[PDB]
This record gives structure tokens, C-alpha cells and sequence, in this order.
């Protein structure tokens, strides 16, 4: 149970995205390896930037 | 943890002990030896297996590749022996020893080509020189000259280079018994350690540039099975398996597939 | 954008005449670009 | 037959397994496991444990001091190897490049000095910052290798010996494009065999006099409570058990205390 309260809290430092996105495939693939990390000192920003061009090699139309 | 495909649990101990105990047995071209290529095998056909073992084999000759580039000991050692002998015995002896030739010639002979040579005719030019102290004119056995109890031996010793460069001993040259002294000693040493040289780096650069061309081959069928579908941790996965690797990507690229182990798994079919 | 400094001695017939510690020092600006017009817009992100 | 004063089976079997595999498991350390001194306790609460939980300690650690100086492994092997790059390499490229053979390694001369290498260990890395680049801009590399891919790798080797000094691996180096063509073992791995040998050597004096320390700490509360009893196997217990030890004597002391067991659980109330 744990575990989902980390994926959650980890999903609000990111950008405070709604559930909606939570649902999102990409994302949806991704929260549980950003769960795996963020324990450590690494940063915010890095996590919005790789967010960034996931969802955007996702979208290659 | 020692990633591997839908894959049994024998194979993955067979294969981790191939893969750790690569330096004892002989002849290490996995190429040569088919007991593991064959053995890494999905199984059911061939079409429960196609693209599957297509991934395996790529673990296999990718983490071949690395235990190669983190296991081979260093072989400049061999080199600051040859450069021992040559640069304080011979040119000792041609220039303060006396009665032998010139500056020039001599000692840029040895001089030339510090970094990767390959050349025969500076040994040949050696290998006359010593037979010309030695007992006979022409140059049928030069690496020993003057004794043959110890080229079989010695051929032995470099085939066994050969087939494992990875663990390599060197034999010696005899003390107490000679032709000449202490400089016909320090030729023979010198030629055979020359040629162990060039051995061990041929056969070296063989298996690198075999097992880096297996590795690029390797990548164009697994990108052309797994172009086809549009799902997102199929054009995933064909990102990962479509980064380019060179020998000094090779231990990055492996440590990135083991966490991306977890997702390409799902993604194939 | 990050700065680097490059340190090399020259070529070895420059090397030669006790200039063997002589130390080039080359400024090579990595990861920026060259820009020739004041950009306005985007002054927050771009430093000359 | 490692005779335990009064426990389960179940705790002796732990006890016996623990001692077993002290040299396998990670962190060897008696005061790092929270459930090898809880399983030492004896049974009927703290009326049993106040006399009886101090004499079950005083076995366990004697015993863990015993198998501590019984499986020490040899140390001699590692330093034998810095003393084959340090004289071989480090001493004679100084001969070589006219450095005027400046001898550190000369003012060590032992593996009695485990201070005086930090230094040398600076002077080194100096030394691989010169052969790698003229500059000789003094930089503050840990490594002389310059190398970070496997530097977290030899810093979790250094940890793992700081656990398991019992049980080591030596980490060798990978050879694609090397910075010191023969020069890395001299340069590179001097200073990780170094940081090596003095750390085991280290955590072996750090655990054996932890070990002693602990050991007379039981031997004072163990002979505070039988001092009361005034019967004559009470005081014949209190002649053997009082006897003031030093690590050499640990050996012969628990040879003592297997023949004199059985007279002195009759001697504990």
C-alpha cells in the first residue's frame, strides 16, 4: 500500500497531474520506474523533463 | 540480476557458466565451439521462437562481448618486456659492444614502430644476426636457433595463444644450456615475446570485431521483427534495441537493458 | 551551455625550445550557440 | 561439541550455522546482528538470564574471537602483488624518465606502515596525472585513471571489504584504450591494492580488539556475580573463569573451558 502512496506523491511533485493523466498509457508505464527512484536526491526537474519527451516520442503521429 | 529471454533454468546456469568460466576452457571462439548458440534456444518450432531467441542470442553475443572487454588482462606488460631487452641488451651491445654497424640504422630498427607493429623482416634482420653468431647459415628454425627440443613446445605454446588469449603464460628461455650467451638469450626472448605480442592482439582484435558484427547483424532482424505494431511499449522497445553500440558502449548499454529488462519482456508478443 | 577550458602543448618541433611547459589555453564553449541579434523575448533564458 | 549452556536446539543451531558461515554472510560484525545475541538468551526470564545470559555470552564471543583468528585469510598474497607493480614498474619507469628515482615506496619498505600511504597515494596520483598529461596541473581525481564508470564500482568493492574482510575480490581493469599503457596497474591498481590492504588491515584490528574488549567486560560481570557463591566447585568455577585473557591464550582457554563444562553448569545454581 505503500507503494501507491509513493506513485501518488510522485505524480503531485511532478506537475500535480490529475488522475486523469495518472491513467494515460505513458504515464501509466512510467510511474512505477519513477517510483524506483525520487527516493534519492536527484531532482524535480529532471523527472518533468523525461515526462516531457516520453509523452513526446509517444506522440509520433 | 544476469538478465536472459523466456528462458529456462538450466540454460541460464549453462550460459552463466560458460559466460563466467570463459578464461579456462581452450579455444574461446564462440563461433567455433556451437555447444551455447544452439543451447540458447527458446524451444517449440519456430514460431514460438523466432523473435525470441533472436533477443537471447543478442544477450548472449552482447554479454559475451562484455565479459570479453572486462576480463582481458593487459598485455603491455609483454610489451615493457620487449622493450627491455631490446632498448638495454642489443643496442648495448651494437653500439658500446663494439664492431656493429651504425647509428642510424641499428637503432631506428628498433626504434621504429614503438606503437603496433606487425613487421617480420626487422625479427628476420635479428633473426639473421643471431644465426650469424650461431653455428648455421640459413634461417629454417630462427626463434630458438641452434636447438629444436623446445619448438614443438613453443609452436604449442603459441597455438594455445591463439585459441585463449585471455589466459596466456610465457614458457622461457633455458639457462644453463646455449648456443651463445647472454645475447643470442636475449634475441630468442626477444623474437618470441614479439611474436606473442602480435598473436595475442591479432586474436584479440578478431574476436572483438567477430563479436561486434555479430551484435550489429544481430540488430537489423530484431528492428525488422519488431517495426510492425504501433503500441507504445513496442515503439519502446524498438528504441532500446535500436540504439546504436560500439565496444565501449557495450557495459553502459547492458546495465540500461537490465532496468529496461522489466518492460521489453512484456512487450513482446 | 557549459564552458571548457582546453590545455594542450603545442606540436613537438614548437615543443622543442624550452617551451616544453608552455600550456595553450583554448576557451571552447560547449553546448551554446554563436548569436548575432539582441534577442528580447527570451532574455530570461539565454545569457550572452 | 561446541557445548552451549542452556539453550534450544533450535539456538544452538543458529549459533552453529552462524559460526559456520561467519565468513560467507555480508557485515561480519557481532554487534551489527540484533538476533544472534537475543538467541543467546536462556529460558525462565530474567531470574535465569542474570547469572546465565552472561556465561552464554562469555561462550559466544570467545568463540566468535576463535573462529575470527582461525579463518584469517592471508593478507600477504595482495601486498605480494603491490611490491610486483610497485619494484617492478613504479621504480623503474623513474630510472627510465630520469625522475631521479624519488623512493616512497623505499621509505614504506613494509607492510608495517599502515600510516605513511595516503601520502605516497597523493604522490601517485601526481605521478598518473604527469604520464597521462604534461600539464601537470595538480587535480583532485580520487583515481589516477580518470576513469568514473567503475570508480562506484571499486568504492562498493571497498564497503564490501569493510563488511566481509573475511571473505574479498580484487577488482582488475578493462583494457580498449588505456591512459598508462603498462602504467594503470602501477598508477591505478597501487593505489586501489593499497586503499585495499590498509582497509582489510583496518577492519581486522577494529574487530579483534572490539572482540578482547567485550570479552573482559564478560569476564568482570561474570566473576561480579559468582563472587558470592563460597561453595568449593563455586570457587573452584571462579579459578577458571577469572582467568585473565589475551588474544593469543583464547585458544587454550576454550580448551580449558570444553573439559571444564561439565563441572561448572553443576556450579551455576
Amino acid at each position: 500500500k505503500e507503494e501507491e502512496k509513493k506513485k501518488q506523491q510522485m505524480l503531485t511533485g511532478v506537475l500535480g497531474l490529475q488522475p486523469t493523466m495518472a491513467n494515460h498509457p505513458v504515464l501509466g508505464v512510467f510511474l512505477p520506474k519513477y517510483a524506483k527512484q525520487n527516493g534519492g536526491n536527484v531532482d524535480k526537474t529532471a523527472f518533468r523533463l523525461d515526462l516531457i519527451r516520453m509523452l513526446a516520442l509517444h506522440r509520433l503521429n | 540480476s544476469i538478465p536472459f529471454a523466456w528462458l529456462d533454468r538450466d540454460k541460464v546456469q549453462r550460459l552463466t557458466n560458460f559466460l563466467s568460466n570463459l578464461e579456462n576452457l581452450e579455444n574461446v571462439d564462440l563461433r567455433e565451439h556451437p555447444y551455447v548458440t544452439n543451447s540458447c534456444v527458446v524451444r517449440e518450432g519456430e514460431d514460438v521462437d523466432e523473435l525470441k531467441t533472436l533477443y537471447n542470442t543478442f544477450i548472449l553475443w552482447l554479454m559475451y562481448h562484455y565479459v570479453l572487454s572486462k576480463r582481458k588482462p593487459d598485455y603491455n606488460a609483454i610489451w615493457q618486456d620487449i622493450t627491455k631487452l631490446q632498448n638495454v641488451v642489443n643496442e648495448y651491445l651494437k653500439s658500446k659492444g663494439l664492431n656493429k654497424g651504425n647509428f642510424e640504422n641499428m637503432f631506428t630498427n628498433k626504434e621504429k614502430f614503438e606503437s603496433q607493429f606487425s613487421d617480420i623482416h626487422r625479427a628476420l634482420l635479428r633473426l639473421g644476426n643471431s644465426i650469424r653468431w650461431g653455428s648455421n647459415v640459413p634461417i629454417d628454425t630462427p626463434y630458438v636457433n641452434l636447438t629444436a627440443e623446445d619448438s614443438s613446445e613453443i609452436e604449442n605454446n603459441l597455438q594455445d595463444a591463439e585459441k585463449n588469449m585471455l589466459w596466456y603464460t610465457v614458457y622461457n628461455i633455458n639457462d644453463p644450456w646455449d648456443e651463445n650467451g647472454y645475447l643470442v638469450t636475449s634475441i630468442n626472448k626477444l623474437v618470441y615475446l614479439g611474436k606473442l605480442f602480435v598473436t595475442l592482439n591479432q586474436s584479440w582484435s578478431k574476436l572483438e570485431k567477430v563479436a561486434m558484427s555479430q551484435i550489429v547483424t544481430t540488430q537489423n532482424h530484431l528492428s525488422g521483427h519488431l517495426r510492425k505494431n504501433e503500441n507504445f511499449n513496442a515503439v519502446y522497445s524498438q528504441r532500446v534495441l535500436q540504439t546504436p553500440l560500439t565496444g565501449q558502449r557495450v557495459e553502459s548499454f547492458l546495465k540500461i537493458i537490465t532496468s529496461d529488462y522489466e518492460i521489453i519482456k512484456s512487450s513482446l508478443e | 551551455t557549459k564552458i571548457l577550458e582546453v590545455e594542450v602543448s603545442l606540436d613537438p618541433a614548437q615543443r622543442h625550445g624550452n617551451s616544453v611547459h608552455f600550456q595553450s589555453l583554448q576557451h571552447i564553449l560547449y553546448n551554446g550557440l554563436c548569436l548575432i541579434s539582441p534577442i528580447t523575448t527570451l532574455r530570461r533564458y539565454y545569457q550572452p
